[PDB]
RNA sequence: AUGCGA
DNA sequence: TGTCTTCAACTGCTTTCGCATGAAGTACCTCCCAACTACTTTTCCTCACACTTG
């Protein structure tokens, strides 16, 4: 199941984690250049569900 | 760590096999409570033929 | 002889269609196809 | 995998080849020439001339791990090169035969021939009980008809000698029981193989030549030192040969017949197990490493259940983690010289002493019978006694 | 469908 | 009897065009499969007792 999930991202429980969404939550390395690796775990996402947004507050 | 809090936050899951036994018509007298008290992790390891 | 070295020992070996496909001196089951004394032209360039 | 008659055959053929890897070491060992060799091939051709008349569907055939060295025993004795006791020690020790193992044939092939009721049953089943070692000699020459076919059987002035060198060499003691011998044995004739023993029941008649020889043998010890009336033999000088005997390293023979002990028989040797006289039990351990490795080569298992193995071997590895011992006619003569002093109720209890000693020692190479060893005693003890 | 190039 | 008014629920959309590279669900069930060990299987081998003898 958390090969699942960890392959995918579509985290679903019963109760949501309460967490705004049910995909997204999994990147590729994509080790094509070093500066991606190291990128990657810096990098910080205020999710999806705002990237819904029309606005730009 | 935090996964053994976790588990210990989780509780108890409690089923009752309506006992019977003929308040031992409506008290049961049949609780099954069942819990996880570890959770244990290990490192990658492959055995073939399976354990032997 | 055909060649296959194995992924995690180094041993050179020579599978056949008759062996299981496993490192017969350490026991990986991975194993790179050795290169040979094969001719390729290329341009310089 | 074959089943019936054709499973037969290579049964047959398999036995047909061992005995030939067998027949070879035959010449290397005792360098006998074309003769050793051509004499064992049509003994065998005449066996198989037989086999195949009652074929049909005869499977009465597949012989014993014993057939083998009888008919080897058979062909020697044609040729007459040498003795029973002293062969089968001496190839015991060695491991001269293929005997032993039947692994070894050029079967990887015959070998998965399945065993169909046989090759599985062949080569190194289990060592021979009582005369049983013989108990098909005789079929073998029932098969053969081999007196007939082969001049003077059983015989040997050799097995004499390598009796009283065996042990209390009393040089002396060499024509006494050929003398005996000369008397009532066989009317002072050299004892010919038995008979062809046709019948399945396989009677103790005691014809085996050589069993009476040892019987003559024994008992010439005992009569001679029983009534030696102007007291030759003296009577400290019976014990003395006895101190000096009860064991000793071995120039090779010794070690072998330590080796023949091993087989934990009846008990007698079974103890020397236990004490093993130090370094015996040192070049025992040395003849294992060399000897023993004649031993094997799981299959298949990825490799795995035999790496492993290997690793294991890697391990322990080991095998080392006056040239010292002697000869045989060195230690023959050290003991010769060890009773160098030479020049009652008691010795009636002395004599029997060392009487069991050489009892122990004949009976040991051979299928023994705690009894009919002196079943055959007593038979020629009531043959004697018609003078 | 995700990320992404213009 | 006849006509009028507000609110809330429901409908349909709100950049284009392509690469990648497609993967992954899953309870309920399992019969098949691989295993360790023991047990069992087919052919073969070899000895043995009694009555009677003298
Ligand atoms: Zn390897």
């Amino acid at each position: 199941k958390m090969q699942y999930f960890l392959s995918t991202g579509n985290l679903v429980s019963q109760s949501g984690l309460d967490l705004q969404q049910v995909s997204g939550y999994t990147v590729v390395a994509e080790k094509i250049n070093f500066y991606r690796f190291i990128s990657h775990f810096r990098m910080v996402h205020r999710g999806s569900f705002f990237a819904q947004l029309k606005t730009t507050t | 760590g935090l996964l053994n809090l976790g588990v210990k936050d989780i509780g108890e899951k409690v089923i009752f096999d309506g006992k019977p036994l003929n308040s031992n018509s409506g008290y049961l007298g049949n609780k099954l409570s069942v819990s996880v008290e570890q959770v244990s992790i290990a490192k990658p390891m492959s055995n073939d033929g399976v354990s032997s | 002889t055909l060649k296959y070295i194995c992924a995690e020992c180094s041993s050179k070996l020579s599978l056949s269609r008759t062996d299981a496909v496993r490192c017969k001196d350490c026991g990986h089951r991975i194993l790179l196809k050795a290169r040979t004394k094969r001719l390729v032209q290329f341009e310089a360039r | 995998k074959l089943i019936g008659h054709e499973a037969k055959l290579l049964f047959l053929k398999s036995f047909q080849f061992i005995l030939k890897r067998q027949i070879r070491w035959l010449i290397t060992e005792m360098r006998f020439p074309k003769e050793f060799e051509h004499v064992a091939k049509i003994i065998w051709l005449k066996i198989l001339k037989t086999i195949n008349d009652q074929p049909q569907e005869e499977l009465k055939l597949q012989l014993h791990m014993t057939s083998t060295i009888s008919i080897l025993y058979l062909a020697s004795t044609h040729l007459s090169l040498p003795v029973y006791t002293c062969d089968y020690i001496k190839w015991i020790c060695t491991a001269k035969m293929p005997y032993f193992q039947a692994s070894e044939i050029l079967p990887k092939s015959w070998r998965i021939q399945l065993p169909n009721y046989y090759v599985s049953i062949l080569e190194g089943s289990i060592s021979p009980f009582n005369g049983q070692l013989y108990n098909k000699i005789a079929l073998t020459c029932g098969m053969i008809h081999f007196k007939e076919f082969f001049n003077s059987e059983i015989s040997c002035q050799g097995l004499l000698l390598k009796l009283v060198m065996q042990c209390a060499l009393p040089p002396e003691f060499y024509f006494y029981t050929k003398q005996v011998i000369e008397f009532e044995e066989t009317d002072i004739r050299n004892l010919t193989l038995w008979e062809r023993t046709d019948e399945r029941h396989t009677g103790r008649v005691s014809n085996h030549a050589e069993l009476r020889v040892l019987s003559y043998f024994m008992l010439t010890i005992n009569w001679m030192l029983s009534f030696d009336r102007d007291r030759q033999y003296p009577l400290k000088w019976i014990l003395s040969l006895t101190e000096s005997l009860t064991q000793r390293t071995t120039t090779s023979e010794s070690i072998g017949r330590n080796i023949v002990k091993v087989v934990y028989p009846d008990k007698p040797t079974s103890s020397d197990y236990f004490q093993w006289s130090e370094e015996e039990t040192l070049e025992f351990l040395k003849w294992m490493e060399k000897q023993f490795l004649p031993t094997q080569t799981s299959m298949e298992m990825t490799i795995d259940q035999k790496i492993a193995r290997r690793k294991l071997y890697k391990i322990f590895p080991l095998d080392r983690e006056d040239t010292h011992q002697l000869t045989f006619i060195e230690d023959l003569q050290e003991r010769y010289a060890k009773q160098t002093p030479f020049f009652p109720p008691a010795r009636k209890e002395a004599i029997g002493r060392l009487l069991t000693h050489i009892a122990s020692q004949l009976l040991v190479d051979f299928a023994i019978s705690k009894e009919q060893l002196k079943d055959c005693i007593s038979r020629i003890k009531n043959a004697c006694l018609h003078r």
